[PDB]
């Protein structure tokens, strides 16, 4: 069970299928006819469907006040050649909303994957997010962050109904602030003894979150988003872990916690930025070391792996590369302990392996043994017994 | 925020975020009105006022063969 | 072999591969003076390029005629502030497809991955899908649903040969139409013995289709996209398979061909939306429901796997999350049996495996009974005996 | 359609699509003609044809450094 | 490990850390009035920041000139219904730009993904490369190929401070140049012995290039673009590889470098594209052929996987389908050998691997078989001896 | 370029290309100015100018909530 592949499609997946649900609802002659008579006085309207679920109508009249009253009491005579000049003006500033709706649903075959100015522009934002159904805690922070809001929303055609373009936008409802997250970086740890190596890698990293006291896991890191302290995430796209999945960070060789790693046998050198710093490993052919931006080399790390605080160092070298590190403030600390991969014999260590637990690789090594001094035993007492 | 450097297994965790949480979608319903811009006729020749009608006459025309999500037989 | 990840990558680099390949012909001095004698007269003629294969050529001459007609006759004295005001408002709309052009070849590099209404226009557009080398039963699929047809396009610059741009673009031939798909979806699949666990799930989702007499099938879920029934796949990146792969879904415990899974030892509690309903996994840490969206909460589920028609519910709930079902009509039918994983010991069971034919889970059980009364065999006759 | 569930293996199949296959493509080669603005130049200062004339002239310079596959270093 | 999952995200989250790190000091009040103060008779300078970083300011003031001097002047009672009809058309040629860097910030919220030609037109794209901190040979290559260096750009959104959008825009340097490159493709290699398989494909597919004696690996091909013979790399996506890697392609077999490869027992038939023509594997239940664009069919291949030069055919079709070779002049070569995996016997083939090394498939045989040669020596020595 | 076709491991190896790698970034800082369109009103009806000014002092209204970094609840 590799978690980052049960994932990975579930979050678009299931934002499509529930919008083209409700589509589905209002596209009917019922309730369009039902919605056009909400708005025959007013400019916006809630009203409730015929499933259940309620919406907000809102109506624009630009064109059409321009179109009813200017224009069609100059052109009488079919003569569309007079010499005003500004209503051919007028004219080309009225449509440009009109025509700019209509490329967007002709190019992207009806659906469009985010909200332009012109499908809802910044004034009608604000009135949507005044009216969601949620507390008023909620409603406050994503009024200042609209940008926020907008960046995680799509478009749907209804139709055209006589001469009115109708359509829908789907926002999200940020109901849920305020509950605590980390995340989980790694690299590879490995040793050698008389030339032989035997590495080790983990394998969940990516966000955690809580609420209510049940913890989800976000394994593909394109489904969050930090702005500040900050996480922008979608519940659509977690995986409900169990509450002592926190013991791999504390004790990972002695739980009962089934921690996931990697293993191989051929070491790998590589920089994994993490959030307040980065983590280099540095392996038998390769050389690093760590700089600032005005003098420039500072120091020359050892072979292994090495913790590089950002109030150390501005960039760090692999070989012939540079890193420009996060320029971040926080408060860092060093656990102490012996890598676990300081208790593996470098010969006798397992094949290749992927996304298995530690108690399988401790299980395989041990079975291998079992069966050895067995055979060791009984050779003996046949001839010697 | 705070980050620790587990030195057993080489990995770091970072701890101090905040959640901002999607639980749900909103849909707002829109009804864009174009006026009637299909009974308006030219009869000059070239000018600015008739360039405009054509485009919006045309936009209208265009956008009946899109279909969001059924397609279109007989 | 994983066949999700041999292929994710052909569809689009052998589509580029052929695009740049007939550039290379028309991008020649031979060929281009060839083309511009075509539309000397008309505006549209079909020629035979220098290698055999056949393109439309179409002119464009909206913004030559303004030039060479309208506008330089009234800048004789080199004097361009004239009190007109309808020649700075006329030339200002005529060269607004040509500035949209070059906006779009000089931030993409060269080439685009879309058509726009600025390079290929709706009127040119139906006349491309009349000229295309089909019958007629595929052209009258194509006419009716062009915004389908441009959603797969792009373009190709050739150069700047005196004061003209040329340009190319590409347009896919859905040649094969009316042929049977389906679909196949899955969900883990555990069992558990006094606290022990032996989980499962299938490997091969995704789309399949008959042609001619030959089955295919699309890993990658980004292939392939749905409007209603039709289903528009795309025939460089599918696999063919096995005419037998069917047999899968009929029995995959005693079939002969290799059906392929994914163990493990740990469960996992999800919910896997299908077309008509949805697949619900619960288990042993997770609380799981189903409400509707007039009346609320109407049930609550059983641990294990279960079948929910959206005939049933209208959100389905894991511990805390709301997934919407999709309101597509259709049928159900359910056929019974006793899982798979019921047929494994908890203790016994194999180690994590990652897409193995389920042939060789038996197999590797099997294998390590023998050894053992094999070897118990032996002690009892070196003394006994 | 038609949707069954497989209890054996804990899957569902779907049946009752029809399929639209892609088998090829098809090529349109365009022309967009211009004209002569690079003969046309403007003296009495600013005005708004000048603007218009100098955005034109700009963008078909700038159009011969684009280049769809080769290096035009040489 | 898996080399091709422990990148596939390092490019993109090292380009945006490396640039919100420098808009954390530009965005103080004490850097604002620096940078502001070096444009106060000039139009471009060049400043360097307060952690010793250099920038190049430049600033625009074309609606600036306008609004003060021209349009304040019309504007005197408050009465703007003049007639003039030239300063309501100038004025809406002045504000296009400051009305679409508005719109590409608030919908991208804050950080857009490229460079339009709104936030850097062309003349100023050629003043940034002339300023570049390389040697002369680099910075002529980077003025002929303007188009790739606008494409791997973004920018970033600093404030508005009074009354005047503050922006930057992050460029690459391209600092190395003419260095060798090469590129791998693969396909599967299976044979029969009285209907039973034994498959095998390699897995070190992509770019690989020197730098200063070092070698390098690219395994994720989105990061690497080619325009004729040059390829366009990043170098922080790459994984520093020894020397010895290229053993790999002169003997798989014998060598002592780990060579990465998946099994498996099944047969795929496909068709791999490469550079200069294409690997077309045919096994036992798909017909082949290929053809021309001008003679149609000219050939039935046989099984077994074979190689067609691009001078030979222009399509390769594979039991329904046509692949489109590229047309690039080169040379050809075949290095005769006998596959590696007839040396395998069907039987005793070991399940299927992942990415596993050669020298592994190999033990895996002999250490099953010592077993079965031991076991058989012990049973007589009991009795026989 | 040139190809060989290893036939023992059945692959390919394409050589004769050359690199052009990335090693740092360059940072440009632009500086959009504006004016005092915040000075200017408007006092007969509907018009030219009028909607323009408009757009403009919405344009700068609008883009003062939009943040690339730290969320301005406050
Ligand atoms: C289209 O035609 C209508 C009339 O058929 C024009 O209506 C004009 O509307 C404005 C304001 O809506 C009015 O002019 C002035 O309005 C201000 C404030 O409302 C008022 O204080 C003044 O005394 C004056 O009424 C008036 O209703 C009308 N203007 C007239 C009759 O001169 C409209 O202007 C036309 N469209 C365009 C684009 O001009
Ligand atoms: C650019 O080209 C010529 C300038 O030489 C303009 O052609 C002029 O426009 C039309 C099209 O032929 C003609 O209008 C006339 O209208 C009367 C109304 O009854 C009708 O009877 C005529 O049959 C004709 O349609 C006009 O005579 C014609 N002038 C000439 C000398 O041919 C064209 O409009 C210009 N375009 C611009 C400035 O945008
Ligand atoms: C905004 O207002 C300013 C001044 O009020 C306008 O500048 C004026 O336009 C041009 C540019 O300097 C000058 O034109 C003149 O043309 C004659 C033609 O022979 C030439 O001899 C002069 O040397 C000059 O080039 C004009 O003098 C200048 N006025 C001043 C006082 O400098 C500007 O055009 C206005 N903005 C717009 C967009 O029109
Ligand atoms: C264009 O004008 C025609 C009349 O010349 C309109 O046709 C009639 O419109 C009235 C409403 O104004 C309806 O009650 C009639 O049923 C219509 N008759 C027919 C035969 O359609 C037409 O609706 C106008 N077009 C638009 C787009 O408004
Ligand atoms: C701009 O004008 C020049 C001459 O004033 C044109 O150059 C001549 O073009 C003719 C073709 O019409 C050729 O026969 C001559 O040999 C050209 N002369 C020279 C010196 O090259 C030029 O073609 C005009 N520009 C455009 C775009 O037509
Ligand atoms: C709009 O005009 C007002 C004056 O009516 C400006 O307010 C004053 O601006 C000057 C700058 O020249 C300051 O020295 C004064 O302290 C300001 N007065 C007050 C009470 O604040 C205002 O700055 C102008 N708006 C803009 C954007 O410049
Ligand atoms: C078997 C064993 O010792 N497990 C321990 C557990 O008791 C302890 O609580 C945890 C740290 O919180 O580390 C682990
Ligand atoms: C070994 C075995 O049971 N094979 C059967 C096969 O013969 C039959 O056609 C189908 C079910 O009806 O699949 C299964
Ligand atoms: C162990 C062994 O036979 N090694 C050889 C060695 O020459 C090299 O690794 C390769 C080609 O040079 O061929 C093989």
């Amino acid at each position: 069970f590799v978690l980052g592949a049960i994932a990975l499609g579930r979050a678009t997946a299931a934002a499509v299928t529930a919008g083209v649900a409700i589509a589905k609802t209002i596209r009917l002659e019922s309730e369009v006819t039902a919605i056009k008579n909400a708005l025959k006085t007013t400019n916006e309207a809630v009203s409730t469907l015929g499933n259940g679920v309620r919406v907000l109508a809102t109506a624009v009249r630009e064109l059409k006040d321009f179109v009813s009253k200017n224009l069609t009491r100059a052109i009488n005579k079919n003569k569309c050649d007079i010499d005003d000049l500004k209503m051919a003006v007028s004219f080309s500033q009225f449509n440009r909303r009109f025509l700019n709706v209509v490329r967007q649903f002709s190019e992207n075959a009806g659906i469009t994957p985010a909200i332009s100015l012109d499908l809802m522009t910044d004034a009608e934002l604000a009135r949507a997010i005044s009216n969601m159904p949620t507390s008023a805690g909620q409603i406050k922070l994503m009024l200042e962050n609209r940008a926020m809001v907008r960046r995680k929303g799509f478009g749907i055609l209804i139709g055209v109904y006589g001469s009115s373009v109708i359509y829908m936008v789907q926002l999200p409802i940020f109901g849920v602030i305020d509950t605590p997250c980390w995340i989980v970086k790694a690299a590879p740890s490995c040793s050698e003894k008389k030339g032989n190596y035997a590495c080790l890698l983990r394998e969940d990293q990516g966000w955690y979150c809580q609420n209510a006291g049940s913890t989800v896991y976000y394994p593909n890191e394109k489904d969050c988003e930090t702005r500040g302290d900050h996480v922008f995430c979608d519940t659509a796209a977690g995986i409900n872990v169990a509450e002592q999945s926190k013991e791999c960070n504390i004790n990972i060789s002695t739980t009962n916690y089934p921690c996931k790693v990697s293993t191989g046998r051929n070491p790998i050198s590589m920089v994994a930025l993490s959030p307040l710093g980065a983590l280099v490993a540095c392996y038998k052919g390769v050389s690093c070391s760590i700089g600032s931006n005005r003098v420039g080399i500072i120091k020359q790390l050892n072979k292994g792996c090495s913790y590089i605080t950002n109030q150390d160092a501005d960039t760090v070298t692999i070989d012939n590369t540079v890193y420009q590190l996060s320029k971040v403030e926080g408060e860092q600390h060093v656990i102490k302990g012996r890598p676990v991969s300081s208790s593996f014999d470098p010969i006798k260590f397992p094949p290749d392996q992927f996304n298995v637990a530690l108690d399988q690789v401790f299980e395989n090594i041990e079975n291998s043994q079992a069966w050895v001094r067995k055979f060791d035993e009984i050779l003996s007492s046949i001839e010697k017994g | 925020l705070k980050e620790s450097y587990l030195e057993e297994s080489c990995s770091t965790i970072t701890e101090g975020y905040l959640s901002v949480l999607r639980t749900g979608w909103y849909t707002n319903v829109f009804t864009l009105e174009v006026g009637d811009v299909e009974n308006l006729t030219c009869s000059d020749g070239p000018s600015l006022i008739k360039t405009e009608l054509d485009l919006t006459k045309s936009a209208l025309r265009e956008l009946k063969t899109v279909s969001a999500d059924q397609l279109a037989r007989e």
